[PDB]
C-alpha cells in the first residue's frame, strides 16, 4: 500500500535511525520482542506503513543499515531493542567494512559490492505491489555516509524511476577544522547529488543543535548522546498524518507535493517547540492552540543557521504548521485567523502563499494525550546563507593547496571541483530570481 | 466503460479485496455494506453509490430517505 | 419436536437422503459411478435396469455410516425408475428415496422429484470431472507428430475448468446451505414451520446450483461445456495418428473460443444483481 | 475398494514407514494388539483404506518391508507396536540380507530371489478385486534402498499396468562426501527410473530437514531420531481426504491427477507449518483460517533446497493447500479471496493456474480437534536447481576418475552414465520450455 523503505547509512545515520525505530514501539503500544498491550489496534488504527506487515503480530522494521565502521552496530545487539531487527535482512553477526575514512572509499566500494548491495535490499521491494519510495537516512559528516550515499542516489534513480525520493540528512559541524579537514570536499559532492539526483531533502544543521541543546536542556559538556533526542521525535512527528489515521496529505507524496516550488529548491526549514518535561504541570488548565503557532514563525525553534537581518528581502512561499494530539479544533481556524494580521511571513510578490495546518490524534499515552505539540516544515528563501557559507569555505580551501594532491590518486582524473561550484551558484541565483 | 448491470457486482468485490488487504481492525465491519451504481450515461464515476443497511432499532434514527442524503 | 426427535428420527431421515442424492457422503456414490463409467467406456449397456439397481445397492451399503446402511435394508432409496425412448430425447432416470410417516407429510413426492433433478446435474459434472481424471491416468492413448505439447496447451485449459467447476462451486453451495439449514434446525419448533423452512431450503438449493426452471444463458453455458467433454472423451478412446492430433488442436481452439464466448455472456448475468453466479464468475476469472 | 499396498524398502524407508503405521493407531483410536476405545467407528467413518480389512477387528497393515541390513528390523520386534505387524506376510524371525553396500548388489539380487519376491507380495493384491496401486516407500540414500528399488519400478510396470504408481522418496544429504562417496552414482540411476518407469514422486530433501530441525525444534546434535517426525505426519496428512471421509479428490488418483502437468514433470514441493506444542495455549481464542495460507506460498515451510532469486522467471502451475480438522468453512472462500491480490504465485503465461483448497475432519483427539493444520503440495518450476545441483556433482566426479574401475566389475559392461545425463537434461529443458 504505502510502504516506505528507510535507507539508514553511515556513522551518524545509523544512530539517528536506531532510536527512530525505538520511538515507534513506545507509541504503538508494542514491545520489540512481544505484544503485551492491547492498545495497538484500538488506539492506533494503522501500523503497517513503516513496519513490515505482520506474520505473528511481529511488526518487522523495513530497514537496512550499512556502514564501514563496525562500532555503530556493536552498540546495538546488546541493547534489548535489537531482537526486533532481523539478522538476515541486512547482515548476520560479525559484519565489517573498510579501514576507513575517505569520500572516494565508499564511492569506489559501491561497484565492487554491486552484486550484493542490489540483492537483499530489493527483496523488501516486491513485498508490496505499490511501493511508496525510498528515504535515504544518511549523513553528510565524515566520508562514510557521504561516500557511499552518493552512489545510491544515481543507480536508484533509473532502476526505480516512479518512486518518491526525499531524505532526512544531517548537516555537519563547522566550528573548528582540526579533527576533520575534508569537510568542504565530501559535503559539496553529496550536495550536488541532493538536488539533481534527488527530489527533496530535509536539512538538519549541527551548529543549530547545540544552540538548542544549551537553550532549555542545560548541559555543560556537549556529547553525542543528545543528537538522537531532537532528531527522532521530529522524524516520527513528520509521519503523524501517515502513521496515525489522517485524511489530507496522509502520504509522504502528499506533504512534499504541497511545499516544493520547483526542483533544486527543496531545502525545508524545520521547527519544533515542546521539549521540556516541567511544562507538564501547567498543561492541565486547557492550554490552547491559539498560542502555539505564534512562536513557530518567530525564529526561536529553527534548526537552520541563517542571517537575522536577511529576512526582509526574502519571502516565505510555503509554510507547514502541524498540530498533534489534543488540538481543540473549534479554535484551529481561530489560530489561522491571527496569521494575516501580523504578517510574520513575508509573502512572495509574484504569486500566492499558503499556511497549511493539519492535525492527527497521537498515541494513547499520558505524555502524548496531554501536551500540545507543534511541528514546523517551513520553506524560506534565506537558505542560500548556508550555501554562501559552504561555498566561501570551499573556494578558500582550494587556494591554500589543501587536498589537491592527497585526493586525486584514487578514481579521480579530472577536476570536478568547479562542476560542484557552478551548480551550487545555479541554486543560489535561481532562489533570488524566484521572487520577481 | 459506459456502465452495465454487472459492474455493480464487480466494483463491489473490488472494494471487498481493497478493504481486506488494508487489514481493517474488524473483519465483519467490511461486508456490512455493498456498493450500488445509473444505467449508462457516459461513465461510471459520479453515478455510483453505497448501501449500508442498518439493524434493529437504530433504523428509527436513520430513515431510508436520509441515507440517500448521506450517499449523494 | 420432543416427539419428532426421540420417537421418530425425522432429521436423520433428511440427512440420509441428502447423503443419497446430494452427495455429502464419502465414496459411496463414487463407487457407484465408476463401474457405470467403465461400462460406458467399453460400449456395453448400463441400462440394463437390473444390474444398475444392484450397483446402487452396493453404493448405499458402502462406508457403513449407520444413517444410510440401515435405510438400505428397510425403507430403501434403491428403487430406480427408468424411461426408455427410441427417439432418445428427454431420456430420464428417476431415483426415489422411501420416506416414512409422518415425514412424508413434510417430504412430498414433488419435493424429492426436484432433489432428484439436482442429482441429475450433480452426478453429471461428477461424470464430467472424473472423465478428465481417469483419462489423464490413461496417459496419451496412442501409447508429422510432435503435436502433443500443443495439444496439452489447450487440454489443461479445459481439464482444469471442469475440475474447478465441481470443486469450488460445489463447496460453496454445500457449505452455505448446510450452515443455513443448521440454523433452521436450531430454531425448529413445530410442524407447519418445518415444512416452510424445507421448501425455502430447496429454492435456495435451486439458486445455489444454477437457477431457472425456465430458459436462461447459464444452462446453455453448461450444456456447451458438456459437449466439449463428450467430444474430448470420444477422441481419446483411440490412437493418435499423423493428422489426428491436428484435429485435436482444431477442436480445442474452437472449444476455448466458445468457452471464452460464454464467459463474456456470464458477466451480464452477474451485474444484474447479487447471485451465486457472482461466485461462479469469481471462480471463472480466477480460472 | 481403494486398497493401497505400501512398499517399504531400504534402511531409511523402513524407519519412516514404521512410525507411519504407528501414527495411524493414535488417530484411529485403536491399539496395535486390541480395541479398547469405541472412538474408532463413531468418530472415524472409514478405516479399511490403508489397513487390511478386519477379521477380528484387527486391522492388519498392508505393508511389506525388505532390506539387506538386519539392524532396522531388530529395532522393531522389541517395540510393542510390532505385534500389529504379521510374521508371515513379509518374513519370519531371523531374516537377513547381503553383506552389503552397493547399488549393483540389490540390482543383481532382484533376479536371484525373483521367485520369492513375486510370491508373498502378490497374495495381498487379490484380497481386493479393485486395487488402487503401489507406493514405493523407499530411499535414495545408500545402496540398499536405491539398488533394489530400481528393479521393482520396471517389473511392476507391465505386470500391473493399470495401477497408480507414486512414491514418497527421501533425498540424500549433500553436506560432505567422506562416509559415502557413491552418492552421485546410485541417486541418478534411480532418478531415471522415477520419471519414465514411474509416474509421480514426492521429493523430501535431507539438507532441508536440518534447516527445519534447528528452526523451531531447538536441537544441538542432529540425530537420526528426528527424521521420522517431520515425515510421518505429512504422510498421514496426505491421506486425510482418503482415510477420513471427504468428497472431492478422496482417492490417491484424485489428488495426483489435478497437479501433474505432464509426464517427467511430477516433482511436488511439500510444506507443513504447525510443529510446535506451545502454540496450543493461544489457539483457544478462535485462531482463524485467514492467516494459515498466507505463509504457505511464503518460502518458509518448504522442504526443497532451491534458489531464492530464481522464482521471478519460474511460474507456479498447480498449488494444493490442504486444511484439516477445524476449518470454520464460512471463511475458507474468504482465504481464497486474498490470493489474487498478492500474486505470491507466479502464474504461467500460456495457460491457467489453480489454487485448490480442500478440507476433512481430523481424529477425535484433543491436539487434533483444536489446532489448525496446513499441508502444502506445490508444483513450481524452480525444481531444476536440485537437478542442476545433482548433475554438476555428477560430471565433476567422472573427471576425477572416481568409481569407474571399482563399479564396472559386476553386471556393468557398457557406459550407461550418459544415458542418465541426457535424460536428466531432457527434464531440465522441458521444464523451462513449458512456459512459452
Amino acid at each position: 500500500p504505502r510502504e516506505i523503505i528507510t535507507l539508514q547509512l553511515g556513522q551518524c545515520g545509523n544512530q539517528i535511525g536506531f532510536e527512530f525505530w525505538k520511538q515507534l514501539c513506545a507509541e504503538h503500544g508494542i514491545s520489540p520482542e512481544g505484544i503485551v498491550e492491547e492498545f495497538a489496534t484500538e488506539g492506533t488504527d494503522r501500523k503497517d506503513v513503516f513496519f513490515y506487515q505482520a506474520d505473528d503480530e511481529h511488526y518487522i522494521p523495513r530497514a537496512v543499515l550499512l556502514d564501514l565502521e563496525p562500532r555503530v552496530i556493536h552498540s546495538i545487539l546488546n541493547s534489548p531493542y535489537a531482537n526486533l531487527y532481523n539478522p538476515e535482512n541486512i547482515y548476520l553477526s560479525e559484519h565489517g567494512g573498510g579501514a576507513g575514512n575517505n569520500w572516494a572509499s565508499g564511492f569506489s566500494q559501491g561497484e565492487k559490492i554491486h552484486e550484493d548491495i542490489f540483492d537483499i535490499i530489493d527483496r523488501e521491494a516486491d513485498g508490496s505491489d505499490s511501493l511508496e519510495g525510498f528515504v535515504l537516512c544518511h549523513s553528510i559528516a565524515g566520508g562514510t555516509g557521504s561516500g557511499l550515499g552518493s552512489y545510491l542516489l544515481e543507480r536508484l534513480n533509473d532502476r526505480y524511476p516512479k518512486k518518491l525520493v526525499q531524505t532526512y540528512s544531517v548537516f555537519p559541524n563547522q566550528d573548528e577544522m582540526s579533527h576533520v579537514v575534508v569537510q568542504p570536499y565530501n559535503s559539496l559532492l553529496t550536495l550536488k547529488r541532493l538536488t539533481q539526483n534527488a527530489d527533496c531533502v530535509v536539512v538538519l544543521d549541527n551548529t543549530a543543535l547545540n544552540r538548542i541543546a544549551t537553550d532549555r536542556l542545560h548541559i555543560q559538556n556537549p556529547s553525542f548522546s543528545q543528537i538522537n533526542q531532537l532528531v527522532s521525535t521530529i522524524m516520527s512527528a513528520s509521519t503523524t498524518t501517515l502513521r496515525y489515521p489522517g485524511y489530507m496529505n496522509n502520504d509522504l507524496i502528499g506533504l512534499i507535493a504541497s511545499l516544493i516550488p520547483t526542483p533544486r529548491l527543496h531545502f525545508l526549514m524545520t521547527g519544533y517547540t515542546p521539549l521540556t518535561t516541567d511544562q507538564s504541570v501547567a498543561s492541565v488548565r486547557k492550554t490552547t492552540v491559539l498560542d502555539v503557532m505564534r512562536r513557530l514563525l518567530q525564529p526561536k525553534n529553527v534548526m537552520v543557521s541563517t542571517g537575522r537581518d536577511r529576512q526582509t528581502n526574502h519571502c516565505y512561499i510555503a509554510i507547514l504548521n502541524i498540530i498533534q494530539g489534543e488540538v481543540d479544533p473549534t479554535q484551529v481556524h481561530k489560530s489561522l485567523q491571527r496569521i494575516r494580521e501580523r504578517k510574520l511571513a513575508n509573502f512572495i510578490p509574484w504569486g500566492p502563499a499558503s499556511i497549511q495546518v493539519a492535525l492527527s490524534r497521537k498515541s494513547p499515552y499520558l505524555p502524548s494525550a496531554h501536551r500540545v505539540s507543534g511541528l514546523m516544515m517551513a520553506n524560506h528563501t534565506n537558505i542560500s546563507s548556508l550555501f554562501e557559507r559552504t561555498c566561501r569555505q570551499y573556494d578558500k580551501l582550494r587556494k591554500r593547496e589543501a587536498f589537491l594532491e592527497q585526493f586525486r590518486k584514487e578514481d579521480i582524473f579530472k577536476d570536478n571541483f568547479d562542476e560542484l561550484d557552478n551548480s551550487r551558484e545555479i541554486v543560489q541565483q535561481l532562489i533570488d530570481e524566484y521572487h520577481a | 466503460t459506459p456502465p452495465t448491470a454487472v459492474t455493480e457486482h464487480d466494483v463491489n468485490v473490488a472494494f471487498q479485496l481493497s478493504a481486506h488487504k488494508v487489514l481493517l481492525d474488524d473483519d465483519n465491519l467490511l461486508p456490512l455494506l455493498n456498493l450500488t451504481i445509473r444505467e449508462a450515461p457516459t461513465s461510471g464515476w459520479a453515478a455510483l453509490g453505497l448501501s449500508y443497511k442498518v439493524q434493529w432499532p437504530l433504523h428509527i434514527l436513520f430513515t431510508p430517505a436520509v441515507l440517500e442524503k448521506y450517499n449523494v | 419436536m420432543y416427539t419428532l426427535k426421540k420417537d421418530y428420527r425425522l432429521v436423520e431421515y433428511l440427512q440420509a437422503m441428502r447423503n443419497f442424492f446430494l452427495l455429502e457422503a464419502g465414496d459411496t456414490m463414487y463407487d457407484f459411478y465408476t463401474p457405470i463409467f467403465d461400462k460406458i467406456r467399453e460400449k456395453e449397456p448400463w441400462l440394463n435396469l437390473s444390474y444398475l439397481n444392484v450397483q446402487i445397492q452396493e453404493a448405499v451399503g458402502q462406508r457403513y455410516p449407520d444413517d444410510s446402511t440401515r435405510l438400505s435394508v428397510s425403507f430403501e432409496s434403491v428403487d430406480l425408475a427408468k424411461k426408455k425412448l427410441p427417439v432418445h430425447t428427454l431420456d430420464g432416470l428417476i431415483l426415489s428415496y422411501k420416506v416414512p410417516w409422518p415425514v412424508d407429510i413434510v417430504i412430498s413426492s414433488e419435493c424429492q422429484k426436484i432433489y432428484n433433478q439436482v442429482f441429475l446435474l450433480l452426478l453429471l459434472i461428477k461424470w464430467a470431472k472424473y472423465s478428465l481424471d481417469v483419462l489423464q491416468f490413461n496417459e496419451l492413448g496412442n501409447a508429422k507428430g510432435q503435436q502433443i505439447h500443443r495439444m496439452f496447451l489447450l487440454r489443461v485449459k479445459l481439464m482444469h475448468f471442469v475440475n474447478s467447476l465441481h470443486n469450488y462451486l460445489m463447496t460453496r453451495i454445500l457449505h452455505s446451505t448446510g450452515l443455513e439449514f443448521q440454523h433452521q434446525v436450531e430454531e425448529a419448533k413445530d410442524l407447519d414451520q418445518l415444512i416452510k423452512i424445507h421448501y425455502r431450503y430447496l429454492s435456495t438449493i435451486h439458486d445455489r446450483c444454477l437457477l431457472r426452471e425456465k430458459v436462461s444463458s447459464v444452462k446453455e453455458a453448461i450444456m456447451k461445456v458438456l459437449n466439449v467433454v463428450l467430444m474430448f472423451a470420444d477422441r481419446w478412446h483411440a490412437g493418435l495418428g499423423a493428422w489426428k492430433k491436428e484435429s485435436i488442436v482444431k477442436m480445442e481452439s474452437d472449444f476455448t473460443n466458445c468457452h471464452k464466448f460464454l464467459v463474456k455472456v456470464l458477466n451480464k448475468a452477474v451485474c444484474r444483481g447479487s447471485f451465486p453466479h457472482l461466485e461462479s464468475l469469481a471462480l471463472s476469472l480466477m480460472a
